[PDB]
DNA sequence: CAACGCATGAGCTAGATCCG
């Protein structure tokens, strides 16, 4: 779920560079 | 502002993605 | 006699009147009225035949079958009349079976006018002689009766008579009484039987003759069986009609302290006579129960009904009007009504001081408790059950307690109870016990954290205003965007104004209604966002309907929604206090002009409507309109003269703002998958001027400026427009010197004369009047253009002699005066 | 033929074009088929790619965010239906957030089956208030097109089509710039149409090739079998996906392939009541190897292992996957946003639910009417609890209005404590007899389920209170209400009482909602009735009303006012709402009245209707008087200072008129006219104030002209004597004579006379004129103007 | 025993089974 650990809290760019491959 | 959410995050995400493509199953 | 007594008040029953068994002076008011099971054989063994002397009035309305009033009452003598029904001091209306009046002993009925209407079997009411009893005749109102239409035969005996208008008539009460008479030397005070004059103080009967001490009604006061003129001390005046010691007085102030219900009258000593209350700026002493004035705000003194009094909307409130120091507790439950902008801060706008506990229970429509305005203190000497003083229930809209800053609250004992009130803010009911000083003494209250603070919010940030332009008419008003950390839940901001006369005003107050608000509130959308530190991301409204040289008041308040923790946010601005500038005024209004001279014109006129600013000056000229050169051609001796969001807007407008926002949180949520020139006058500060050096009747026009900065290269309005005249001078229309004659031998003859030098507008018109001595007269009117023609005049037919001829010149003002009688003269 | 392509699994296609190659033939997309995110895309190249075999797709349609498509018609030119079987939060078409859409395109689209359409935030699309939604997809109300380019009117939108009247305006319907849409006559509705209009086979949607043709049709309706379309397809053959027919050989070999569980989304297809059904229902097994179903011994439910312990039901996308099981072994939450009415697709899904092993949780539902959906609900075993110990649980329901019809349903829950809050249209009284129905009774709180903020926006009671005795007159109308005593004499304020104005009977019920507002009834308070300890006596309580309009219709009910308390009684009473009509008054005065004279004997007059007739007028009534001239006008000299020009009762009833006319009057004179309005008239004839109006008809021409010869009769005192006739009637009064006399050379010189000196003088006496003949024209004036000359008549003396 | 005579009608004196 990236909108409850993207937006209840910040989250590092380690954490959404999971999203691209 | 570090606190993605709402229409900034399609638009965030994709610089920091910009050739490798998005991911699904 | 026998002992005073109160007033009665009877209807439906006689077994009231056995309270009369032993009354002689009945103070107070006594009225007999709607008896309707009563035959007149129920009113043959009832007789009062020692009641003398009532005080206030009598009234017998709708009694049925009393035949008489002469065996009730046989014995009155004097009604005071102090206090009045509809100023009336004796009332008959509609009664049956009433024969006679019968009340053939009253004397002296001293204030007010008797009222005797429509009672349809009464005669004996044309032999009543009104002028030698009440002294104020001209407002008595005697119609509709039996004698309208004369039938009874009212034969009396014997008896002495008088004249009221004109008729000799015989005076009479009844068929075996008539009207007791005192011949005009011993005027108010009564005969005897025979004839004598009774003591100076006594009215009506007097039983012996210049004795003070037995006759039946004292005039001034009555003392201790003797009569006297003015009680001394150590004694007081008292309903203005007996004396009575300072015993007599203080005692029953105690005995009706408490009210059976009413009221009693607290008796106050007050300049020697015992009074109901002190008048106006005068205030009773506990201690002696004396009277003494005042200094600043006096007390009134408002006690209450039984402890406790309930509002329940302005009605309720009529009661507690005025009232400063209250000696109870209170409760207020206000629910709505009309108009109720002002009203509640109207009626309890002076209230100082209360002593019991406060309820706020079951209210509604109020927003603010700041109309309690001068209200300094909550003491309490009284408790409410479970140890409180200060109660609130049921406040759904209730905002703002108290504002700390310009007002000093304090209270002593008692605990505090706020409760299901979700507008009222937790950290307002954190604010108040540093000045009330609860943390002082200090105590443990209750107050729930969870039961308020819903549908509001005190961790608002501060908006700071960026730019401000003013124009002569428009302000803009931008100031720096403010988001919420999740800035899809913004939906807008609500901006409000008002105009201001100070720099005092308070954020909430005076709108305190239900859908009406003294602001105005505005609306403006959100702008759009761009993640830039620098874009055009500034929002922005424009405000038009403003007035010249104004002072406001401006702050914005966000408006936003709730996620589902009750975790809000949002932001409130400063009260900042912005003025435009000034434009030029408009013209000085309605502009009037009198004269009172040969050369001057004085000015009235009004300051203009809408300023603009302070008007330093006026200014004002004033040109010559010299003569209406088209008057110069017409004969003057022909003719004459020629000269709305509601609250259910609110909700489902906020519902389709989070509809909105929850489709695109769902779709992000599966599609992302992580890895495993004229002269002038300047007039300063006053509106009028006296302009003098004029010549005289020439119309002048003025022109009026009102100019309001002067020193910076002045600017200022359209002129106003006036009209004005002057006086004219009488002298400046005769004719000088002596007419010439010129005698023609065909019998015209050459009358020239020289115009006057200086007249006054135009001289328009000569009467010429050529007149043998003993002869008629015939006029001639020389026209002006006859004259500017022939230089004179041609008059023609004319029979020789002398002849007696007046000269004038008829100008635009009036008459001058006639010459002398010009004789050409022939030797007969 | 009729599919003529191969049948297509599902797709997503993401991040380039090279993964859309692989639609190549496909004719329908069973699963669904989306779009997304397709950032480096020029619209150039978008012109060369169609699709153009693609005829029906199963579930829905979503398109986000991609960037080169100006309009569908180049990909998408023949889907003709969207089914929806699987939904998308209840929409089956989506188009959200494209940045470069001008046209919608999809020129060929008939009916969307199931679900709705929600095309979402375009900065360039036009053409969307020319489609005529509510024929394509058969509901309505469900749509959501907001936030677009056509905010507002400012598109162009040029058509060159039916031009439907669905709406109550002529506006034409349209899809493109060179396409207009087709509806044809709806003889059959959704039987397909072909151009000239005659209708087509009964079992076809959209085109049709040729009509009456089961083989040859296009998008075929309820089942497909070998090229046609059979209504039920006969068992050698089993329903699929309900929209095949297949063989037994099918159905099996699925089995095989994931009966190694490789991925958990697979499905061992069994057969059931002639259907491929994935998992066989509750209360029946599977076989070992023959794949039917046979009934269980006992009962064996299908448990419905719930992951991670919670669900959040949202739409008929999360309440699709329980569909069909029985025993839920975690805990539900229900979460319903917005919304316009979900109930009546939330039963036939999750109606089934037996028993619940959790905890509820119905919190910020708006569009919820009744808790009715849950059919089969038994017990709420809650072996877990929420925090703070609850097993049920409300919030902010802001429609909620009933939890279960108590006559027939029984719901036992074994622990756990009850919670309610801010539900503005329950009252206590469902909330406690569900206190003790369920196996809960006496576990609370302090502070319990909330007892002052259940229920203040809507009035409930349930004791009635009738009525006994009305009486009405024309100002004041009487109520007397049968009394009502609660268990506690004191637990008593009173009563209020309601009135309201009404003209037709559709009046509202109370709603209970306190706004300040004008519906408020204008609420007039009750005194308590005193405590009388007597059964008949004065508390048989009434009240009388006093500012009435006379002829008018008003609504009445009553209602109690008790304290509530911590017993759960005393609920009140309210009676129903009637209807009392008061009588009539004197009505008001007629207002403008005008009179407009044209001739001599005509008279016109004309007003209105007066502002408050209080009642039927039944009719008018007109009176008028003859005034006559003024005497003061008989014995004046009239050629000094002052000439003058102006300008039984016999009635009728007139009925039913605004204007009146009367003829054949006197001429010139002035009358005096009144009218009255007048309502119910034979018994007690009762009519208004009256209104008055002077008028005055219009001369006449040759009322005051004399004819005949006049005689001129000659004196020895050269006074001559002149002799003619007054006119015997004049237009009202003659007021002089005006003779002249004339010579050669001379103007005319003339003479006043007037009444007293011609009835003095026996007509004109001429004192010293010259001697010879002259010439004599008379005239005559009256007080409405002048008449003419007569003939000029000689009269002569001879010196 | 079921409208009206032993009043008027929201103008300091009561309030519409308010009194028989």
């Amino acid at each position: 779920g990236i909108v409850e650990q993207c937006c209840t809290s910040i989250c590092s760019l380690y954490q959404l560079e999971n999203y691209c491959n | 502002n570090q606190h993605l959410c709402g229409s900034h995050l399609v638009e965030a995400l994709y610089l920091v993605c910009g050739e490798r493509g998005f991911f699904y199953t | 006699p026998g002992e005073v007594c109160p007033g009665m008040d009877i209807r439906n029953n006689l077994t009231r009147l056995h309270e009369l068994e032993n009354c002689s002076v009945i103070e107070g008011h006594l009225q007999i009225l709607l008896m309707f099971k009563t035959r007149p054989e129920d009113f043959r063994d009832l007789s009062f035949p020692k009641l003398i002397m009532i005080t206030d009035y009598l009234l017998l309305f709708r009694v049925y079958g009393l035949e008489s009033l002469k065996d009730l009452f046989p014995n009155l003598t004097v009604i005071r009349g102090s206090r009045l029904f509809f100023n009336y001091a004796l009332v008959i209306f509609e009664m049956v079976h009433l024969k006679e009046l019968g009340l053939y002993n009253l004397m002296n009925i001293t204030r007010g006018s008797v009222r005797i209407e429509k009672n349809n079997e009464l005669c004996y009411l044309a032999t009543i002689d009104w002028s030698r009893i009440l002294d104020s005749v001209e407002d008595n109102h005697i119609v509709l009766n039996k004698d309208d239409n004369e039938e009874c035969g009212d034969i009396c005996p014997n008896c002495p008579a008088t004249v009221i208008n004109g008729q000799f008539v015989e005076r009479c009460w009844t068929h075996s009484h008539c009207q007791k008479v005192c011949p005009t030397i011993c005027k108010s005070h009564g005969c005897t039987a025979e004839g004598l004059c009774c003591h100076s103080e006594c009215l009506g009967n007097c039983s012996q003759p210049d004795d003070p001490t037995k006759c039946v009604a004292c005039r001034n006061f009555y003392l201790d069986g003797r009569c006297v003129e003015t009680c001394p001390p150590p004694y007081y005046h008292f309903q203005d009609w007996r004396c009575v010691n300072f015993s007599f007085c203080q005692d029953l102030h105690h005995k009706c302290k408490n009210s059976r219900r009413q009221g009693c009258h607290q008796y106050v000593i007050h300049n020697n006579k015992c009074i109901p209350e002190c008048p106006s700026g005068y205030t009773m002493n506990s201690s002696n129960l004396l009277c003494t004035p005042c200094l600043g705000p006096c007390p009134k003194v408002c006690h209450l009904l039984e402890g406790e009094k309930t509002i329940d909307s302005v009605t309720s409130a009529q009661e507690l009007r005025g009232c400063t120091v209250i000696n109870g507790s209170l409760i207020i439950n206000i629910r709505g009504g009309n108009n109720l902008a002002a009203e509640l801060e109207a009626n309890l706008g002076l209230i100082e001081e209360i002593s019991g506990y406060l309820k706020i229970r079951r209210s509604y429509a109020l927003v603010s408790l700041s109309f309690f305005r001068k209200l300094r203190l909550i003491r309490g000497e009284t408790l409410e059950i479970g140890n409180y003083s200060f109660y609130a229930l049921d406040n759904q809209n209730l905002r703002q307690l108290w504002d700390w800053s310009k007002h000093n609250l304090t209270t002593t004992q008692g605990k505090l109870f706020f409760h299901y009130n979700p507008k009222l803010c937790l950290s307002e009911i954190h604010k108040m016990e540093e000045v009330s000083g609860t943390k002082g003494r200090q105590e443990r209250n209750d107050i729930a954290l969870k039961t308020n603070g819903d549908k509001a919010s005190c961790e608002n940030e501060l908006l700071k205003f960026s730019y401000i332009r003013t124009s002569f008419d428009k302000i803009l008003l931008r100031w720096e965007p403010y988001w919420p950390p999740d800035f899809r839940d913004l939906l807008g901001f609500m901006l409000f104004y008002k105009e201001a006369p100070y720099q005092n005003v308070t954020e909430f107050d005076g709108q305190d209604a239900c859908g009406s608000n003294s602001w105005t509130v505005v609306d403006i959308d959100p702008p759009l966002r761009s993640n830039d530190p620098k874009s055009q991301n500034h929002p922005g409204w424009l405000m038009r309907g403003l007035k010249p040289w104004t002072q406001y008041a401006i702050f914005v308040k966000t408006l936003v929604t709730f996620s589902d923790e009750r975790r809000t946010y949002g932001a409130k601005s400063d009260i900042i206090y912005v003025q435009t500038d000034a434009t030029n005024p408009s013209v000085p209004l309605d502009p009037i002009s009198v004269s009172n001279s040969s050369s001057q014109i004085i000015l009235k006129w009004k300051p203009p409507s809408d300023p603009n600013g302070n008007i330093t000056h006026y200014l004002v000229f004033w040109e010559r309109q010299a003569e209406d050169s088209e008057l110069f051609e017409l004969d003057y001796c022909l003719k004459g003269l020629k000269l709305p969001k509601t609250d259910s807007q609110i909700l489902k407008e906020l519902e389709e703002s989070s509809f909105r926002k929850t489709f695109e949180d769902y779709l992000h949520n599966v599609v992302f998958v992580p890895r495993p020139h004229r002269p002038f006058e300047k007039v300063v500060n006053k509106e009028s001027l006296v302009i003098s050096g004029l010549r005289h009747f020439t119309g002048y026009r003025i022109e009026l400026q009102a100019c309001n900065q002067d020193t910076p290269e002045e600017r200022c309005s359209v002129a106003a427009y006036v009209s004005a005249r002057t006086m004219p001078e009488a002298k400046a229309d005769d004719i000088v010197g002596p007419v010439t004659h010129e005698i023609f031998e065909n019998n015209v003859v050459h009358l020239m004369w020289q115009e006057p030098k200086e007249p006054n507008g135009l001289i328009v018109l000569y009467e010429v009047s050529y007149r043998r001595y003993g002869d008629e007269e015939l006029h001639l009117c020389v026209s002006r253009k006859h004259f500017a023609l022939e230089r004179g005049c041609r008059l023609r037919g004319l029979s020789p002699g002398n002849y007696s001829v007046r000269i004038r010149a008829t100008s635009l003002a009036g008459n001058g005066s006639w010459t002398e009688p010009t004789y050409f003269y022939v030797t007969d």
